[PDB]
């Protein structure tokens, strides 16, 4: 069964790259503003130092992840003013030069589907004073020593990196990932990529308009499907927020003491009897911080594996053409385009799909004069009465000639050989 | 958490970034590679008289490709390059004597600790 | 060293020294202090072992990656981009390092580029000719076929291209002659 038509399909893949960076003030969480509790807590300083070392390790690893995914190339390419790409329209994934953020249309759609817990990192003391505290969750966190640190690269820098990658791929093919960028017309690059899945160039050059229309329609479908999906990127936000709020809620546990309020214990009890209750509370709250830090470490390990996978995809699907099955989408991989998303990356994989199949009878070899002829790079098929040779992935019948097959042995060994004539296109010219 | 005052000292060189208020650093209009990351795109360094300077980190050089619809570029020479990659494979193997760490040579502490043997195992 | 330093914590006991507690206190009153110390030191050991487990998992991932590199870069030639260095991978050599491995990746880098005008096909006699495995270029006046990664111009012949269809469909076809290197010999 040989396909007769094709389909050009664009699919999306979503990957998380980084998580929220956090820091803890140990004394602020355990004791608040009680001097006596701090003097009692001075016996456990090593544990707070150890917890902070673990958190800072996680925090620097997050920036390393983002650097490894997005900052591969250090040349910031610019897209040409003339958009003459053989009828392919990349306007939906190129940066809009009029919005404040220089983001593409699809990136703008993606950024409105993930809602960050807090926008901005400057919440002033005067902003939440009195009622607003203990009602707004961020201020409740911040009055107990729990702070969120901003990432090193802003959204605009990552958008710049993705736009540089896109301009490189559509102006220079895959050469800019191996060295200096070498310019090439876009249709000739498309013909090279068709050569790389086993389809001859003339198929692309004859069907160029159909292929361009299919690509444009697929991009339009992607756009119309996003303005209507990103759970992998929302669950990271939800998990970090939930962990911080659970730490804030666990401050109402007695742990076997008379009360959970230090000020209630410090009044009504003298130091020798207040010390044992404060000690119980201190042990419980150190355990809560330890549990939080351990689960943060395990989550950071998972995010690191995801970011390594994203870097490998960026290298092998965007900066080249991949032959490993299902790594860069479903079908024969043609090319990929990256887009930045909040805390992650989206890949647009363009692949080739065989469309309409027809049935033929086939044979391994042809027996002409006691010789066995085999196809050089095709397959032998029959429409019922006549015998042709074609290519495996597209139906393009041709007459069997000697410049088209090769001989090996006689006809006594091949199991299913058939009888037919081989043109040998020299005899007419010699005559 | 200050927009420039809840500061220890004001001094001079008060500079506002999206990471917060930075005091004690000079702001320059250049863009170097990042030495010490401050955040939100801002980096710091110690330069030349010597002082701490704060700047916006550069992403790299900007070069535009000369694209046309009937124009190709073919290499004429090559280079053979050798590069190195370093990978960790193993770590230190350790063992702990639980009684030696918790009790030392105290017999009474060991008799008391006999209630927690499963955890050491 | 952090485990050794954490032995000076009281954990809410009178002292951190067992011998100091065992003298000056009788067994029924010494038992509660010793119990506090025991609980604290078991917690320290537990924390150490947990962080060792997480670090061991990270080292295991790194060692799996190193084994894959040894198989695919040293025992073969890899076509996946940037797995075995920057450029077209030629070969790799391993060297041992304390607790690790170093790979020496030899790769090929294209050096000096020149500009040419190009065309998808050639129209000879109402037929369209396409390169078998090269690209069509022009120095300005003449047309040659070359290979993509190195410049080695050659005359366009029929043993060098292949025909498909006429010249009415290919967008940017150009007019040139195809040698056909048999006619002189037949004459
Ligand atoms: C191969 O498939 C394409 C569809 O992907 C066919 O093109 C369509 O043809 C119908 C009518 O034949 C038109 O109504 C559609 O608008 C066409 N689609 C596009 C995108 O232009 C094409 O005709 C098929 N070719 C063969 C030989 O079957
Ligand atoms: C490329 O795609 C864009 C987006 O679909 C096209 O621009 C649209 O053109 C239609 C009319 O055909 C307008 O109604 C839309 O408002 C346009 N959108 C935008 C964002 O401007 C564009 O015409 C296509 N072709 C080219 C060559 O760019
Ligand atoms: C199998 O293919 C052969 C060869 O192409 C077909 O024979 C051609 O049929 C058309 C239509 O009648 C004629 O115009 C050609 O002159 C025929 N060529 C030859 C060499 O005879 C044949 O029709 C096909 N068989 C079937 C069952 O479709
Ligand atoms: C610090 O406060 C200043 C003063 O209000 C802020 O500057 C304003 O920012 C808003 C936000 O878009 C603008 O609409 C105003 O026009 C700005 N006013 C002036 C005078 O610049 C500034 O945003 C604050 N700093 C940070 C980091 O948030
Ligand atoms: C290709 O590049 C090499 C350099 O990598 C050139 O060889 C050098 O040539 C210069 C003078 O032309 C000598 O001074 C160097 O010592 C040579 N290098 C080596 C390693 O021998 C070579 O000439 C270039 N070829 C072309 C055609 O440009
Ligand atoms: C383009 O290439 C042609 C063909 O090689 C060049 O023509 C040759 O030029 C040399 C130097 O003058 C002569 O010795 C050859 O006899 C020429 N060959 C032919 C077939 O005429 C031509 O010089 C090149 N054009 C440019 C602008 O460099
Ligand atoms: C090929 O033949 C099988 C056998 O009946 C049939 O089921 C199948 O539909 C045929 N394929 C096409 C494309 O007609
Ligand atoms: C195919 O099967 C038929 C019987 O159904 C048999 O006669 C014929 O020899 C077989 N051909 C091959 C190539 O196996
Ligand atoms: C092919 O031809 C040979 C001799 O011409 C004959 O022996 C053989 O049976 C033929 N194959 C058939 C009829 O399938
Ligand atoms: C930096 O640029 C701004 C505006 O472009 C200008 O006001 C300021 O004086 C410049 N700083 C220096 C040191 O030149
Ligand atoms: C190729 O042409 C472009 C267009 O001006 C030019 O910028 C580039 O330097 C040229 N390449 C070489 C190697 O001369
Ligand atoms: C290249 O662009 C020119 C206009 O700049 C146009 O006339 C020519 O037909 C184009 N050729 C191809 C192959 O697109
Ligand atoms: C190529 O030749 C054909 C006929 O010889 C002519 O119609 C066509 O215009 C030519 N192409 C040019 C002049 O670009």
């Amino acid at each position: 069964a040989i396909p007769t038509n094709f389909t050009i399909s664009v699919t999306t893949e979503i990957l998380p790259v980084s998580m929220t960076k956090t820091s803890v003030d140990c004394t602020m969480y355990i004791c608040g503003d009680s001097t006596e509790c701090s003097n009692l807590l001075l016996q456990y300083g090593s544990f707070c130092t150890q917890l902070n070392r673990a958190l800072t390790g996680i925090a620097v690893e997050q920036d390393k992840n983002t650097q490894e995914v997005f900052a591969q190339v250090k040349q910031i390419y610019k897209t040409p003013p003339i958009k003459d790409f053989g009828g392919f329209n990349f306007s939906q994934i190129l940066p809009d030069p009029s919005k404040p953020s220089k983001r593409s249309f699809i990136e703008d759609l993606l950024f409105n589907k993930v809602t960050l817990a807090d926008a901005g990192f400057i919440k002033q003391y005067g902003d939440c004073l009195g009622d607003i505290a203990a009602r707004d969750l961020i201020c409740a966190q911040k009055f107990n020593g729990l702070t969120v640190l901003p990432p090193l690269l802003t959204d605009e820098m990552i958008a710049q990196y993705t736009s540089a990658l896109l301009a490189g791929t559509i102006t220079s093919g895959w050469t800019f990932g191996a060295g200096a960028a070498l310019q090439i017309p876009f249709a000739m690059q498309m013909a090279y990529r068709f050569n790389g899945i086993g389809v001859t160039q003339n198929v692309l050059y004859e069907n160029q308009k159909l292929i361009a229309n299919q690509f444009n329609s697929a991009i339009g479908k992607i756009q119309d499907s996003l303005s209507s999906a990103l759970g992998k990127l929302q669950d990271v936000v939800n998990q970090n927020a939930q962990a911080l709020n659970t730490l804030v809620k666990q401050l109402s546990s007695n742990f076997g003491a008379i009360s959970s309020v230090l000020n209630d214990i410090l009044s009504r009890l003298d130091p020798p009897e207040a010390e044992v209750q404060i000690d119980r509370l201190i042990t419980g709250r150190l355990q809560s911080l330890q549990t939080y830090v351990t689960q943060q470490l395990i989550r950071a390990a998972e995010i690191r594996a995801s970011a390594n996978l994203a870097a490998t995809k960026m290298s092998e699907c965007v900066l080249g053409q991949s032959k490993r099955v299902d790594f860069c989408g479903k079908g024969y991989h043609l090319m990929s385009f990256p887009q930045s998303a909040p805390h992650g990356v989206v890949f647009l994989h363009v692949t080739y799909v065989p469309a309409q199949e027809k049935n033929f009878t086939t044979a391994p070899a042809i027996c002409h004069d006691g010789k066995a002829h085999f196809p050089r790079e095709g397959v032998f098929v029959s429409n019922g009465t006549h015998w042709f040779v074609t290519q495996r992935n597209f139906y393009e019948p041709q007459i069997i000639t000697t410049d088209n097959t090769f001989v090996s042995g006689n006809c006594d060994v091949v199991i299913g050989i058939v009888n037919n004539t081989v043109y040998d296109p020299l005899q007419p010219e010699l005559d | 958490d200050v927009n420039c005052w809840r500061v220890y000292s004001t001094g001079s060189n008060v500079f506002q970034t999206r990471a917060g208020c930075l005091i004690g650093a000079e702001h320059v209009n250049n863009s170097y590679e990042c030495d010490i990351p401050i955040g939100a795109g801002i980096c710091a360094s110690y330069q030349t008289s010597q002082s701490i300077i704060a700047y916006t980190m550069s992403l790299g050089a900007e070069n535009s490709v000369a694209y046309s619809n009937n124009s190709i570029a073919i290499p004429t020479n090559f280079t053979i390059s050798v590069t190195t990659e370093i990978l960790p494979v193993s770590m230190t193997k350790t063992s702990v004597d639980c009684t030696m760490y918790i009790c030392g040579d105290s017999t009474e502490c060991s008799n008391l600790l006999l209630q927690y043997g499963s955890f050491c195992t």
